[PDB]
RNA sequence: AAUUCUUCA
RNA sequence: GGUGCAUGGUUGUCGUCAGCUCGUGUCGUGAGAUGUUGGGUUAAGUCCCGCAACGAGCGCAACCCUUAUCGUUAGUUACA
RNA sequence: GGCGAAGGCGAAAACUUAGGCCAUUACUGACGCUUAGGCUUGAAAGUGUGGGGAGCAAAUAGGAUUAGAUACCCUAGUAGUCCACACCGUAAACGAUAGAUACUAGCUGUCGGGGCGAUCCCCUCGGUAGUGAAGUUAACACAUUAAGUAUCUCGCCUGG
RNA sequence: AUUGGGCGUAAAGCAAGCGCAGGCGGAUUGAAAAGUCUGGUGUUAAAGGCAGCUGCUUAACAGUUGUAUGCAUUGGAAAC
């Protein structure tokens, strides 16, 4: 129906998540589908210590990735057995004959970012928690923090079966037709016993047009 | 404040493509003691539909005396097409009324009275009549005060 | 209303 | 005393038998020339006591708005009377919800003292096409709030021109529990306004010395010299 | 001139 | 393998049609209306004017790329 | 616009005949209201008896269009549409509002009477109009010519 | 539908009119007492309905005390 607000800006106001180059189409498949394995690892094993976001800087046969977070304690741990077992994971999939070099960071502020909310309402769903007071405070919450308007919706089975009222909330400005306005989106699945949810989250943070070109 | 509800609708305006589901709330709001008022309003979720029915009702309150806790006389609610008839009750025997009137007058502050609905039973027009036949009642002292006379003998 | 304090 | 009834050489006077026989009690016996003539105790009365309700609400720090909308004359004596002595005022037509609601105005009015702000602090420091769009918006946001811009709450009292033309105006004001004032004309309910004021609303003369003598009422409590203060004598000004 | 459109929400 | 009459995501379509609504307020005992009405010009609920409506959101215009002008930087594997 | 209780009533005149309006210093003295049963009328179609057929046209014929057309279209075409003597007693016979009575804001038209008296201007009495508060009705809407406050009596209504 | 509904559009105003009977009905004055007001007398079986009390291991119940209501007769006043 309606075209992904992210991908437009790919190019023109955003940076690729990923920054990396090869010769030739022999292997670069092969690039892809390695750095995807982490791409989804970093996703996937660790929902509770809320990653914004995974960027992979993997050179030839080299291999470096900056990772932003809010807590990441629980990505070292308390007496760094999980830096040589995060460290482990990230060899199996890149091989044996490269460095492992990596850092995890801070983002400053980070009730911005649509991952964490995304996270944050799938965590809310799949415990069988009223869907009105999650959106409720979520929307409220990241409001209070300062920023324009936010369009976070759900769709699937909502306590019941045959689904009509899909709730969509929206608030402030959202200019999606704006080449760009740093509207960041984020998709996220909610597994319940009622088959699966799709929550997506669009966040504005701030107008840049007329200012700038990259980040 | 005790902001009890009564009977809510299910109601739909139609369009091109499906119908608009927004359904309305109707509230009365009371303290229990003199202070009694009453809403309507309408929303497309249930939150925003109450909060603005409270605000609507809270807004527009009346008020009304307590008479040694029941009403002195009779009275007839005429509107709409709806007759509901309250008679004087005893020093006190309980509330007999019905469920939204029962609520209407239980938060008005009174003991006991007696209530009968006529006509129609909706829960709208029947709060409005309740409405009007509480309103326009008048008090010992003011026919003392119109009639040539102090206290009333 | 004739007066207003 | 205030509008002396020698003052009074052309004051009554109203259109041929459109009138609500309410104000029967309010009029002289219905004469036969189709324009009833008026008592004039009872307006000196009127204007008295809503000389004194004035100045009690002036001297308890009150606002009082003022209303003139008619063809081309009484908009121009509110808008003179509003440069001349200090008075808030609207000089263009009431908007419906101008009363009982104020955070939609309060916006308004609040995004007009910002903007006006910087345009003062706006010294071409933009383009000048920009600046021309901003001025335009100013014009319009000023078009409509002529006189609201220095009050920042509800008015404890305010005179109309006519109650047939602020209706809705009118309306508001009675669903509010403020008092209100104005020129009844002989059309109207004796329940609408709260301080009766009969006069013509046609003939621009009456309307101004009514207009003139409640700016004054308003103005003497200012510690404002005035004009018309218990003074016999009279003034000569007519329309063209 | 100018017609009909199978039950079930 | 079944269940797109359980779905997420995605897509067609009306359709790049220009409409779809909300906060507050007013009128109607109600669903609702009022804004979005009307007069003009545009492709456009774009804008203006008056108007019981005051404001607000998405959408459309806009800001992106490309072609058509010229200047500036650069000179090869063009130019010669 | 008017008249008649209603249906209805519009070329002219002759005779008889119905009711109403305005003012009454005139007269009797409540003889007034309503109406079960009863009686009189009652658009239009139609029947019986005796006449007339100009036009119009149920039924019927043919010609058109349509798959169908025993219809809308056209040309023919009879009863009927008229009068006189009898009957039928039905209609959205509607203002979808029974009759009678007094009271309750206003404003602007048209008509008959009387007064002032050139029509055109004013007042007074009655009916027919439009717009309109209170009041009322479910709203639409009524509203001095009530569907308002009320009274008197008849008939009628109780899910399809 | 006496306390307790309607007949413009939801069922219901007969097509209209003349009207016997019936019902309703202006004001003064006296009388009358038919209704209407009302003192007294007599009666309305018991049980049961109701209000107190006693007893059955206690309510169930049984008993006891009192309890309205209508009607006749008689004496008084005359707003309608």
């Amino acid at each position: 129906q309606k075209v992904n607000s992210n991908g437009l800006r790919f190019g023109i106001n955003k940076n690729w998540i990923s920054r990396w180059t090869a010769n030739s189409h022999a292997q670069t498949a092969k690039w892809l589908i390695e750095d995807e394995k982490i791409r989804n690892l970093f996703f996937v094993n660790y929902r509770n210590a809320q990653v914004s976001n995974v960027e992979i800087e993997r050179t030839q046969a080299t291999v470096d990735v900056f990772v932003y977070a809010a807590q990441p304690a629980f990505l070292i741990g308390s007496e760094n057995k999980n830096i040589q077992k995060i460290t482990k994971q990230i060899k199996q999939i890149i091989g044996r004959t490269t460095n492992l070099d990596l850092t995890i960071n801070e983002i400053g502020s980070p009730m911005l970012s649509a991952r964490i909310i995304a996270r944050d309402l799938a965590n809310a769903i799949e415990a069988r928690v009223p869907l009105r007071t999650a959106m409720r405070q979520s929307l409220i919450k990241v409001l209070k923090a300062g920023a324009n308007g936010i369009k976070v919706l759900v769709s699937g089975r909502l306590n019941g079966a045959e689904i009509a009222r899909d709730k969509m909330y929206i608030e402030g400005n959202m200019p999606l037709s704006t080449l760009r306005a740093d509207i960041d989106y984020a998709l996220e699945k909610a597994q319940t016993t009622y088959g699966v949810i799709g929550v997506k989250v669009w966040i504005n943070r701030g107008m840049i047009y007329t200012k700038g070109l990259n980040r | 404040f005790e902001e009890r509800i009564v009977k809510l609708k299910r109601i739909s305006k139609t369009t091109k493509g499906g119908r608009n589901m927004r359904f309305s709330v109707l509230v009365v709001v009371g303290n229990r003691k003199g202070k009694i008022g009453y809403g309507i309003a309408k929303a497309l979720e249930v939150p925003n539909a109450i909060k603005k029915a409270i605000k609507a009702a809270h807004n527009s309150l009346h008020t009304i005396e307590i008479h040694k806790g029941s009403i002195y006389h009779e009275v007839i609610g005429r509107s709409g097409a709806s007759r509901v008839l309250l008679k004087p009750a005893p020093q006190g025997t309980g509330i007999i009324a019905g469920g939204a009137i029962r609520a209407i007058i239980e938060l008005a502050g009174y003991s006991d009275i007696y209530t009968k609905n006529l006509g129609r039973n909706t829960p709208i027009n029947m709060i409005h009549a309740t409405m009007d036949g509480i309103l326009k009642q008048l008090s010992p002292r003011r026919v003392a005060i119109l009639r040539n006379k102090n206290l009333n003998e | 209303m004739g007066n207003f304090d | 005393s205030l509008a002396k009834l020698g003052e009074m050489r052309t004051h009554v006077g109203m259109v041929k038998r459109y009138w609500n026989p309410k104000m029967g009690f309010f009029i002289e016996p219905e004469r036969k020339h189709n324009n009833d003539h008026f008592v004039l105790e009872l307006q000196r009365q009127s204007l008295q006591t809503a000389y004194n309700y004035v100045k009690e609400v002036a001297q308890n720090n009150g606002q009082i708005l003022f209303v003139g909308t008619k063809n081309d004359y009484v908009k121009k004596l509110v808008n003179n009377i509003a440069k001349r002595v200090d008075v808030a005022f609207i000089t263009q037509r009431w908007l419906g919800g101008t009363l009982t609601n104020f955070k939609t105005l309060s916006i308004s009015i609040n995004k007009l003292n910002k903007l006006v702000e910087k345009q003062a602090e706006n010294a071409a420091d933009l383009t000048k096409k920009e600046n021309l769009m901003l001025s335009r918006e100013i014009e319009r946001l000023e078009k409509f709030f002529g006189g609201v811009k220095s009050l920042k709450r509800l008015p404890n009292l305010l005179i109309v021109d006519d109650p047939v033309y602020e209706k809705n105006a009118v309306a508001e004001a009675n669903i509010l529990r403020i008092p209100v004032v104005a020129l009844c004309n002989t059309n109207t309910n004796p329940e609408l306004v709260d301080f009766i004021i009969p006069a013509n609303n046609h003939q621009p003369q009456s309307t101004c010395l009514l207009m003139n003598l409640l700016a004054d009422a308003v103005a003497e409590a200012k510690a404002m010299p005035t004009m018309f203060a218990y003074k016999p004598d009279e003034e000569i000004q007519i329309e063209i």
